[PDB]
């Protein structure tokens, strides 16, 4: 629910 | 991608396309990136360097294919185009071939969170993997260095990090690659990143996170013999790229 850098 | 699989924006939420315009009708593609954070896009400035006319470029974000939609798709027009100052290339080589678009939407927005666009991560100062890691390329270049045209799905592939020994050696490239460049291969000289994927991510996993080890900058052929592709080493720029993304 934001950016998590990294994640898919 | 010589080799690779073909694969969707799910599978690498961070790589942006940049397309050019053209007056006539047509867009054309130019090179991918990646997505920093909501409003930056990091790339290679020789992408730029012929023709550094930011009104004239598009940036894509959630596509799965080159010329058609995918749902979940946002566009943007690149508001601030920072190339780097100290850019050189020579016969095969580019020297510190990275570059930063400032990304806005027609609404004046960013890019906002989906399943499609996600942020990749940054290393940390000087910090790398050690040769032997497998790292993932991703882009819509040739598909064999005879092609004339780029393939319609993304592809991607795994290569693995060398060393600079290894490259530097007189029967690689020798002394064109720099402590700012970093080198990948595929043991067995199969895939590699090719025309076309300029700008792109070269992503692979560092203290537990996804982080974007290098930018697929030049290489000679495409998945030849003792002729690994080059990358720009980010882990290097962290200073310059601070200084502009405050
Ligand atoms: N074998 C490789 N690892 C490799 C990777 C990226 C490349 N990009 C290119 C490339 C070749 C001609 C023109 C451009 C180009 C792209 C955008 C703007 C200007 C030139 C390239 O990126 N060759 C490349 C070779």
């Amino acid at each position: 629910l934001k950016f998590q850098c990294g994640q898919k | 991608i010589i080799g690779g699989e073909f694969t969707t924006i799910e599978n690498q939420p961070w790589f942006a396309a940049i397309y050019r315009r053209h007056r006539g009708g047509s867009v054309t593609y130019v090179c991918g990136g990646s997505l920093m954070s909501p409003c930056w896009v990091i790339s290679a400035t020789h992408c730029f360097i012929d023709y550094p006319k930011k009104e004239d470029y598009i940036v894509y974000l959630g596509r799965s294919r080159l010329n058609s939609n995918t749902q979940g798709e946002m566009k943007f027009e690149v508001e601030n185009l920072i190339l780097h100052k100290d850019y050189s290339a020579d016969t095969l080589a580019h020297h510190n071939d990275i570059a930063l678009l400032k990304i806005r939407s027609k609404e004046g927005r960013c890019a906002q969170p989906s399943r499609t666009i996600q942020t990749i991560c940054l290393p940390s100062m000087y910090n790398d993997p050690q040769f032997g890691t497998s790292c993932e390329i991703t882009g819509f270049g040739k598909e064999a260095s005879t092609d004339y045209l780029y393939p319609e799905q993304l592809k991607m592939t795994v290569v693995k990090l060398i060393s600079h020994r290894e490259c530097q050696q007189p029967h690689y490239y020798g002394s064109e690659v720099t402590t700012k460049m970093l080198c990948a291969a595929d043991p067995q000289w199969k895939t590699d990143s090719c025309q076309g994927d300029s700008g792109g991510p070269l992503v692979c996993s560092l203290q537990g996170r996804m982080t974007l080890t290098g930018i697929v900058s030049w290489g000679r052929g495409c998945a030849l013999k003792d002729k690994p592709g080059v990358y720009t080493r980010v882990s290097h720029f962290l200073p310059w790229i601070r200084s502009h993304t405050k």
